């Protein structure tokens, strides 16, 4: 958030009377940047709180075999993270500028993350359309093979198999994680669009100087009054410009939460069979974790191998 | 509001603990402000950090429910605002007070803090995020339904705005 | 939404509307639409008991388009999203295998219609 | 209550959280720091000559 | 793209001195015709390979 007033003039007293001049612009930059500051609560609000209890797994820990250990939270910490999402979190005052804080902590987002995952774990796909109806996970890695085709004694006669080669396929992910450049991109943009507002204060824009003081320091009213018009209409079309953009970006922001919110309902909450809205072969299921700023999605898929000719 | 030798500012003054070279009578940050000076007559240094300015928020209930009202400073502390005096990741909250119980959101302050006209005035105590479900889950047991419900939902689009 | 929701059924999760799609129906609005989602919701759900596969003759059966419950005595295979027990026969399970593959299996008895009957 | 009302140009305000205003500490007196003095002129003697 | 200075000035020093009174506008302008520039390749990446 700007403070239009203050970026402007700042301090002195001669350029608020002259800014007074011009309506309603900073009045209307302050409500543009106060509608994407809303905007991005209801964007995590959409992404992450899709479930109605906070759901927990239990004690005993054994899916018939299956391996969650590395994605599922850690006791011993304060957030509560697991240890896929510490090493994601481990990868990524002013002239009016002021940054708020998300109403959400990251700590709650991890407690929707696991509780997502445990409904997911426990339940299959029967959470997100009602009550959460527990089943064996065995049983329901069957109920999956059928969706995409496969005859579910293929899944009870290969059970080992199948679990060892999940567990492997969830262990290169950590040794191909210890990428985010989609994460970082935003907050180097960011970062960077907030330091050429705050540079552009060290120009004259055509006047004798560029500090507000000086100008008048050395100069009557009726002279000084010229030049500092012209700071103001410098510093103005500064604040335009990086509210524009912002405006801009933000509209880019929002639809990448609105995907996001789609893949959660349609990848996490249940089975898809939509040709790679899931990832590369036949859609099994899919785990969030979450990031700095954003959602990584795991998914599991089915692919086959070893044809012969027929 | 400060003046060493032509540097002209203003903020608080703290002692330092940075060790300039002895040539070097100010220090700039990234994005170039000023904040640190080195003092000419004891030559010492001392960092410079902006006063304080904040947002100011009020808490309402309804003015068809109540007129008691609740104050946000943003991101002030609470020792610098000029009962119920409250700080919070968000700011000092004045005019609610903390409870151990938490249920829901009503009215967001932030970094899971919420406030409620309940016990009224207003209040301050996060929103949790949904109630508690544990499922019984087991190597060899299942949950089948017996009934259903037909139920029916609605949802609103913006289709078209006016032409001018 | 209009598409998919009012020309179609849509077996997309969570898209029109919160359990499982059956219908929708248009409503006009000043500057937009009014979508009215119809949904089935599963409701009053008891535990049982399951097994993957039942071991009969030495060999292994699976259900068809069910799943194997146990009231705490008996074996039926009901349909997974609404409480309807059958008798477990040859006609709603298939054979792949012998009984020690499978993880889980359970003793139990499956009914062949043509035996009695013809005799 | 009054400057909310005010904010949102109503007299009847629903329920919610609503930015207000704004709080700033404030400055009291200016401190101007400087150096030393240099030499001082040999004013001394030319008049004492 | 477009070369900011060039359009505005076009080969004249006395116009390039007074252009460099209002900061960073070319390098912003640069900056963002570049990077919709590199989108479009991205686009059709994403549509064909
Ligand atoms: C789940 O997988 C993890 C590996 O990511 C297992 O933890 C490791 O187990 C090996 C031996 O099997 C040890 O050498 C490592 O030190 C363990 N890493 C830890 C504890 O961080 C874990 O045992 C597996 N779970 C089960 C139930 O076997
Ligand atoms: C199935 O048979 C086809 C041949 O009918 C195999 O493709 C042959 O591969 C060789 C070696 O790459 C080529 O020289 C031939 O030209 C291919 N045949 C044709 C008709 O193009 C294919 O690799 C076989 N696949 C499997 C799984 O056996
Ligand atoms: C500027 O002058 C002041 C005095 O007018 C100097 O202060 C002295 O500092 C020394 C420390 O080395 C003390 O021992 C003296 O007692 C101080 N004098 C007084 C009157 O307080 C100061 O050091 C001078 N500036 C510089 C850079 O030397
Ligand atoms: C399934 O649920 C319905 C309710 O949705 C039950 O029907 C209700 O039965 C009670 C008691 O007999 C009546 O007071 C209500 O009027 C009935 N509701 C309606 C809409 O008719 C029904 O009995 C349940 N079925 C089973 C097998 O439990
Ligand atoms: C399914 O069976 C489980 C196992 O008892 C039931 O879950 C328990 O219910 C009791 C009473 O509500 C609780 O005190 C336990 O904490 C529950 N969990 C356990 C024992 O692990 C559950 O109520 C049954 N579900 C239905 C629909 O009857
Ligand atoms: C499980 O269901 C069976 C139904 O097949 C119950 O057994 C029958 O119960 C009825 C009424 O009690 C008797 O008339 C029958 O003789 C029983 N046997 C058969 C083969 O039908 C059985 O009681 C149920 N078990 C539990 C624990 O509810
Ligand atoms: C399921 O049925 C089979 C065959 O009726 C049982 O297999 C017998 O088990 C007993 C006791 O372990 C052995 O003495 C026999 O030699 C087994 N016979 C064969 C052909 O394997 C099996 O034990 C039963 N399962 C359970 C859990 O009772
Ligand atoms: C001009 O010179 C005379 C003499 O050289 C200075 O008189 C001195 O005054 C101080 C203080 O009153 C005495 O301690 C000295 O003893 C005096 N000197 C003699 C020789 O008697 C006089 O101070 C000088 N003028 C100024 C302005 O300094
Ligand atoms: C608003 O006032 C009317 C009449 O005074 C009352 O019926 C209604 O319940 C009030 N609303 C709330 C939210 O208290
Ligand atoms: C406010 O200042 C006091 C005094 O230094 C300090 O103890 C307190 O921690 C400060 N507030 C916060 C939120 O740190
Ligand atoms: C809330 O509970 C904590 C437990 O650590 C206790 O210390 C504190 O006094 C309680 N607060 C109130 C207002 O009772
Ligand atoms: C289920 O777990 C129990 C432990 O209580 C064990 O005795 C049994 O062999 C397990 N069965 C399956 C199918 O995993």
């Amino acid at each position: 958030s700007v403070d239009c007033t203050m970026y402007i003039c700042g301090d002195s007293t001669e350029c608020s009377n002259l800014l007074l001049q011009y309506g309603s612009f900073c009045t209307q930059l302050k409500r543009a940047l106060t509608g994407i500051a809303v905007e991005q609560d209801k964007n995590t609000q959409e992404v992450f709180a899709q479930v109605k209890q906070i759901y927990k797994t239990p004690p005993i820990k054994y899916f018939g075999g299956f391996n969650f250990s590395q994605i599922l939270p850690d006791p011993s910490k304060p957030s509560k993270r697991s240890p896929i999402e510490d090493l994601l979190f481990n990868k990524v005052k002013f002239n009016g500028l002021t940054v708020l804080p998300p109403l959400l902590t990251d700590e709650m987002i991890a407690q929707y993350t696991s509780a997502l995952l445990a409904g997911t774990i426990t339940s299959g796909w029967t959470f997100g359309a009602g009550p959460a109806l527990q089943i064996p996970f065995p049983m329901q890695m069957a109920y999956r093979f059928n969706g995409i085709g496969v005859t579910q004694n293929v899944l009870y006669e290969n059970q080992k198999l199948i679990a060892n080669q999940f567990n492997s396929a969830i262990g290169k992910i950590q040794d191909s994680l210890s990428a985010l450049g989609k994460l970082q991109d935003v907050v180097n943009h960011n970062a960077q669009a907030l330091n050429t507002l705050v540079k552009q204060l060290s120009s004259k824009f055509g006047a004798i100087s560029s500090v507000l003081n000086d100008i008048l320091s050395r100069l009557d009213p009726p002279e000084a009054e010229v030049q500092i018009d012209r700071l103001i209409t410098g510093r103005l079309q500064s604040l335009q410009t990086y509210v524009t953009q912002q405006l801009i970006r933000a509209a880019e922001i929002r639809a990448s939460a609105n995907l996001a919110a789609t893949k959660m309902s349609e990848c996490v909450l249940g089975q898809s069979k939509r040709v790679d809205f899931c990832g590369k072969g036949y859609h099994l299921m899919s785990f969030p974790q979450s990031a700095p700023h954003g959602v990584v999605f795991l998914h599991v898929t089915y692919v086959p191998a070893q044809e012969k000719n027929f | 509001n400060f003046n060493f030798n032509g540097l002209t500012g203003t903020g608080v003054l703290t002692e330092s603990n940075k060790k300039f070279l002895p040539f070097q009578q100010f220090g700039r940050d990234i994005a170039d402000t000023t904040d640190a000076v080195r003092d000419p007559q004891t030559l010492e240094i001392l960092d410079i950090t902006p006063c304080s300015f904040g947002g100011v928020s009020v808490i309402t209930p309804g003015t068809n429910t109540s007129n008691q009202v609740a104050v946000l400073y943003q991101g002030v502390n609470c020792t610098e605002v000029p009962s119920n005096v409250f700080q919070t990741r968000a700011g000092c909250l004045i005019g609610a007070e903390y409870v151990n119980n938490s249920y829901e959101c009503d009215i967001p302050i932030g970094a899971g803090i919420c406030a409620s006209y309940q016990t009224q005035s207003i209040i301050a105590y996060t929103m949790s995020l949904g109630a508690e479900n544990s499922v019984a889950y087991s190597n060899n047991s299942i949950a089948i339904p017996t009934n259903f419900t037909i139920s029916v939902t609605t949802e609103i689009l913006p289709v078209s705005m006016t032409k001018t | 939404k209009m598409s998919e929701c009012v020309l179609g059924q849509s077996k997309r999760v969570d898209f029109c509307g919160k359990g499982y799609h059956l219908m929708s129906f248009p409503q006009s609005a000043p500057h937009g639409v009014v979508f009215l989602h119809v949904t089935y919701v599963p409701a009053q759900e008891k535990n049982f008991t399951t097994a993957p596969a039942i071991c009969h003759d030495g060999k292994a059966h699976f259900p068809r388009e069910g799943v194997f419950v146990s009231n705490g005595t008996h074996w039926f295979v009901t349909q997974r999203n609404f409480y309807e027990p059958q008798i477990i026969t040859t006609d709603n399970t298939f054979v792949s295998g012998n009984c020690d593959v499978v993880i889980g299996i359970v003793n139990n008895t499956v009914y062949d219609p043509l035996q009695p009957e013809l005799d | 209550l009054s400057e909310t009302k005010c904010t949102l140009k109503s007299f009847t305000v629903e329920k919610g959280i609503y930015q207000t205003s704004n709080f700033r500490v404030q400055p009291t007196e200016s401190i101007v720091r400087f150096p030393n003095i240099t030499n001082l002129c040999p004013f001394h003697e030319v008049f004492n000559a």
